[PDB]
């Protein structure tokens, strides 16, 4: 089976670990450890084709990780997750994209903007702003909610499809 | 009352408060308490590099082969983080050197993938399967080949 390497990047607390655990084990975990950075492997069927997704659930970005460097150097796709109830994550998405483009040295990398925590009543990040930024960068935008699993599979499959094309 | 004391012990083990861990253990806290994913206080102490809390928990009677929701033992986390003293102490207390998680990854796999050569050689010295295949048919040598770690490949071969 073809192996696609994905990196779940973003700010701390946005929900990268929750999204990845929701995808691989179909349940929601709260108060997950914010410093453990583990790579998971998930066998999926997309458009009828079977693939293996190796997802780096990024964490501990303050320190240096050789595995994180290797993943970002050879990253086939990125989930630039941000929390809609947190403006700072939406601001740091640009810095993360700049770092990814610098390390990859490529003007076109498969990235997907993800707005987590859609279930929360607060909407401090407007959907219009995220849609406009995604359109400007020409990349899909999916709103997910690891607490209710609304769109986790859709977001990951969209990222895989972006990898394919 | 049980749950709150358990959570306080877990947060003290994670944060690295020897005085708080001692007070909570003397207060009746459960050493086998697990959070939502399953991290016991020994999981968090091995993960965060707190040698003293690891010693206190192992003396008090903390389970050393407990696994979280993904089947990772405290030895798994101590290997993935690169805490040589902690892995040596856990293996001294007879921690499973060939434990398998939900992907069937030996702590050797995590130590090799993260790039910690000293953890890899310590685990090999203490009886770790060099030719161990996970649930996706990969070994430590396969990890070294994929990551291009020449020193890790040399250590595994010899
Ligand atoms: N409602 C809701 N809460 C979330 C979601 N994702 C994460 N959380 C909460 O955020 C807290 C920590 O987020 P976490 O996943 O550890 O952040 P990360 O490790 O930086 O990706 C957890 O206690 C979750 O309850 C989501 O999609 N919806
Ligand atoms: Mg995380």
């Amino acid at each position: 089976m073809t192996e696609y390497k994905l990196v779940v990047v973003g700010a701390c607390g946005v929900g990268k670990s929750a999204l990845t655990i929701q995808l691989i084990q179909n349940h929601f975990v709260d108060e997950y450890d914010p410093t453990i950075e583990d790579s998971y492997r998930k066998q999926v069927v997309i458009d009828g084709e079977t693939c293996l997704l190796d997802i780096l659930d990024t964490a501990g970005q303050e320190e240096y990780s050789a595995m994180r460097d290797q993943y970002m150097r050879t990253g086939e796709g990125f989930l630039c997750v941000f929390a809609i109830n947190n403006t700072k994550s939406f601001e740091d998405i640009h810095h993360y994209r700049e770092q990814i483009k610098r390390v990859k040295d490529s003007e076109d990398v498969p990235m997907v903007l993800v707005g987590n925590k859609c279930d929360l009543p607060s909407r401090t990040v407007d959907t219009k702003q995220a849609q406009d930024l995604a359109r400007s960068y020409g990349i899909p935008f999916i709103e997910t909610s690891a607490k209710t699993r609304q769109g986790v599979d859709d977001a990951f499959y969209t990222l895989v499809r972006e990898i394919r094309k | 009352r049980k749950e709150e004391l358990d959570k306080k012990l877990l947060e003290a083990a994670r944060a690295g408060q020897d005085d708080e861990v001692a007070a909570l253990l003397a207060k009746g806290a459960d050493v086998n308490a697990h959070d939502t994913f399953g991290f016991t206080p020994l999981h968090l102490a091995a993960l965060y590099g707190h040698l003293e809390i690891v010693e206190v928990l192992l003396k008090r009677g903390a389970d050393i082969n407990a696994d979280d929701s993904y089947g990772r033992t405290p030895l798994h986390l101590a290997a993935m983080r690169g805490h040589l003293e902690i892995v040596e102490l856990l293996l001294r207390w007879g921690a499973d050197v060939n434990a398998a998680d939900e992907e069937g990854r030996t702590p050797l796999h995590l130590a090799a993938k993260r790039g910690h050569l000293e953890i890899v050689e310590v685990l090999l010295k203490n009886g770790a399967d060099v030719n161990a295949q996970d649930k996706f048919g990969k070994t430590a040598f396969d990890i070294s080949i994929d990551n291009g770690n020449e020193d890790l490949a040399e250590i595994l071969q010899k």
